[PDB]
RNA sequence: AUGUAUUAAGGAGAGUAUAACUUAAUUUAUGUUUAUGAUAGAGGUUAUCAACAUAUGAACUCUUAGAGAAAUUACUUAAUAAACGAAGUGAAUUGAAAUAUCUUAUUAACUUCAGGAAAAGAAAUCAAACGAGAUUCUAUGAUUAGUGUGAACGAAAAUAGAGCAGCCUAUUAAAAUAAGUAAAAUGGCUUUAAAGCUGUUUGAAUAUUGUGGG
């Protein structure tokens, strides 16, 4: 029954939201025992983190992330309404990474 | 313009105005046209001079002519430095002449030739080439150089081998008429 | 002139080479000096079948009412090309 | 053809367009008409009555 | 009056039946009771 | 008339450099991956996150 | 007016008034007078009693 | 006049049942309900004494093949106004109680191109140490910041409302992430000196492991 609810919730969340874990799964929801490399979505084996830039190997060029600034703080505040901001990938724009480093290094 | 003869090529350079005519000697069939595709950004709407010549992006501005004292504004007009040079084409092996401004004279040397220069793919090359630009384009394309040089860079894209060229259809034109 | 002049124009107003046809048809072709040679292929001829016994006339007695046709439950009931194609088969089987 | 039959679509509206505009004023001009013929027996009457 | 309408029916019937006819001959190449290729005898009763 | 369009719009595809002809090929190729699905197994396990960050 | 004038039987195209039906008038000099309906003028929606 | 909804090429010539519209100028059929409707008769010219819904025959000439003195010739199953939109070029009346910069005015107008709308659009954007999160339309912000001798001109952030949608695998087929480019000098435009547009002459770098723009 747990588990069935817990189906609901996953459904319940926007099609922005879903669409994106579907291509960019983390580790976390995999199977318990898969592995990080195997079974790589065809997006992640484009670019392992989407709001990172990634040089191209032949052309030699810094192709731009995936989803822009903008649209990573889009993301980053519609996961946190649904408490799904811990299966995005790392940020500027996540709200603990804003924190930590401010509190780290300050002004 | 006086564009020459290509030297083992039965297709002329074609013409600023974008038609091909075949000399009488070529037999050609009936109501036969050589049809360069349309140009992808179409012609220039102002400055039809620019429709007709290596132009880049430069057109013909105008401004206003100020006064040393009181600063008083009258209209005037800045246009580019047109010269006409006569530009080598390895592929086509002669010296096409055409209306090219100063400007794009530097991008030809930075490229390496004006082959180099009319097989650029980015947007903003092929804006700068304009109607007279993209039938250049057209006319190298159909050498075997150009079609000898992508046919080898379709090899290193893992793209499969590429029906009949134009200077073939001519070349059957003249097998057929002695039949 | 003030009002005549504004009116559409007609042959039977001005003379200097002004010519204007009733669309009656081109018959011919015309010659280099101004003849005509009349093309009877152009011409039309009217075929009026011989009407010698016939009885029918343009009129129908108004003792008899006027009355439409049914064609229950068939939408295109005289352009049915069903009832065109099947009716004809009993009837005349052969052309 | 999907597109032979916009144009005739496009003329029947035309036509029907240009039918109403002219039977319009033609409404107008023999209800004109007609009122002015009647006045003439609403003008005996009143005639009749004084 | 009456001879323009009589004149109209003969229009509106004689156009009836080129367009039933023009119909007739697609319906009928798809029969199998017809053959259009021999015209001698190009129906035979279904049995 | 239209297909003499449709061929004439599409003319400038025999004038495509490599690169060109390469991305598109690819394009094609990509459009037939389709959009990967999320398993009741992952679907389950998104759901415990949601419930964990929302009630306790 | 002429649905008004056949407002009390039926309709200008549903009228239930027939020649040969004795009427009775009510209005005018001439009122409670009893005649046959002789013709019946179906554009103008009068009535001829002879 | 405003609002709502729907739609996205317009006019003329001649002819014709003078409510009826195209030389067929009052075509021919279906289904349903018919006074408890809808909103046990007479009547085919002494007509259309039946509305709704769905089909259907016909629909001339010119604009509008070529030529020409549009509605003709000669041929043929030849055929698309205005306003609205974007760009280019770009005044003057008027105000300054004269007048040159300025204002009038990125105006009127013209020219090209395009569609039922177009344009614009998912940040090399704004903010200020907190953060917001594409474009378009309306008001406030604002006779404000600011500019200018003056007269006048005049933002943005933000807020509220109308709409809301994101993407490159774009729901119609497009990038191997952009070089004579960013930028500099100079001549102009715009403007607050920045950013932005531009003719001439020149001319870079390669990602937060801090490269590039603001
Ligand atoms: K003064
Ligand atoms: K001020
Ligand atoms: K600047
Ligand atoms: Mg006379
Ligand atoms: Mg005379
Ligand atoms: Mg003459
Ligand atoms: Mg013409
Ligand atoms: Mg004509
Ligand atoms: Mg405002
Ligand atoms: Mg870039
Ligand atoms: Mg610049
Ligand atoms: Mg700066
Ligand atoms: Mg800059």
């Amino acid at each position: 029954a747990t588990v069935k609810q817990h189906v609901q919730l996953a459904l319940s969340l926007p099609p922005r939201l879903r669409t994106f874990l579907a291509r960019y799964p983390p580790a976390s929801i995999l199977p318990a025992g898969a592995d990080p490399e195997t079974h790589k979505t065809p997006y992640q084996e484009e670019s392992p983190n989407p709001f990172m830039p990634t040089k191209h190997p032949i052309t030699g060029k810094w192709h731009n992330p995936k989803y822009s600034l903008r649209r990573q703080a889009e993301l980053v505040k519609l996961a946190q309404e649904h408490g799904v901001e811990e299966l995005l990938p790392f940020t500027r724009k996540l709200n603990e990474e804003k924190l930590r480093k401010r509190v780290e290094l300050g002004l | 313009y006086h564009q020459p003869r290509v030297p083992s090529s039965a297709i002329p350079i074609p013409n600023v105005s974008g038609r091909v005519p075949l000399p009488d000697s070529t037999p050609v069939p009936e109501d036969f046209k050589i049809e360069i595709p349309s140009y992808p950004y179409g012609p220039r709407r102002v400055y039809h001079q620019s429709n007709t010549g290596l132009y880049g992006s430069a057109l013909i501005r105008f401004g206003n002519n100020v006064s040393k004292r009181n600063e008083i504004k009258t209209r005037r007009k800045w246009r580019p430095n047109v010269q006409q040079k006569r530009l080598w084409s390895k592929s086509l092996g002669v010296f096409v002449r055409t209306r090219v401004t100063t400007r794009v004279l530097r991008t030809i040397d930075k490229v390496g030739g004006l082959d180099e220069y009319l097989l650029g793919h980015k947007a903003a090359r092929v804006k700068e080439l304009g109607p007279w630009g993209w039938m250049l384009r057209w006319r190298i394309m159909q050498t075997p150089e150009i079609r000898e040089r992508f046919a080898k860079e379709r090899e290193a894209l893992g793209l499969p081998p590429r029906e009949k060229s134009l200077e073939e259809q001519l070349r059957e034109f003249q097998v057929a008429g002695i039949q | 002139g003030l009002k005549y002049r504004k009116l559409r124009l007609t042959t039977k107003d001005v003379n200097k080479g002004f010519y204007k046809g009733n669309r009656t048809g081109s018959m011919g072709t015309h010659t280099s000096y101004g003849t005509y040679k009349i093309d009877y292929t152009k011409v039309r001829t009217y075929v009026c079948p011989d009407l010698t016994g016939f009885k029918l006339t343009p009129f129908v007695s108004k003792t008899i009412r006027p009355v439409h046709d049914q064609f229950p439950g068939d939408k295109l009931g005289p352009k049915n090309p069903a009832t065109y194609l099947a009716r004809w088969k009993s009837e005349n089987g052969l052309d | 053809m999907d597109k032979l039959l916009r144009r005739v679509r496009m003329a029947e509206g035309m036509v029907a367009r240009r039918a109403q505009r002219k039977n319009a004023l033609l409404k107008r001009i023999t209800e004109r008409k007609q009122n002015k013929k009647n006045g003439e027996a609403f003008t005996e009457a009143i005639q009749q009555r004084k | 009056r009456n001879v323009k309408q009589t004149m109209r029916g003969i229009k509106h019937v004689l156009t009836e039946r080129f367009y039933a006819w023009e119909d007739a001959v697609k319906l009928a190449e798809q029969d199998p009771e017809i053959d259009l290729s021999n015209p001698e005898n190009p129906y035979t009763p279904s049995t | 008339e239209e297909q003499e369009k449709e061929a004439k719009k599409s003319a400038a595809k025999a004038m495509l450099t490599p690169v060109q002809e390469y991305n598109r090929k690819q394009r094609e190729l990509r459009r037939a991956r389709g959009q990967p699905a999320l398993t009741e197994e992952m679907l389950a396990k998104i759901g415990e996150v949601v419930a964990r960050n929302k009630l306790g | 007016e002429r649905k008004a004038r056949v407002a009390w039987c039926g309709s200008p195209k549903f009228l239930c008034i027939a020649p040969g039906d004795r009427v009775v008038v009510i209005e005018g000099h001439h009122k409670d007078l009893i005649g046959t309906i002789e013709k019946l003028n179906t554009r103008n929606m009068t009535v001829e009693i002879q």
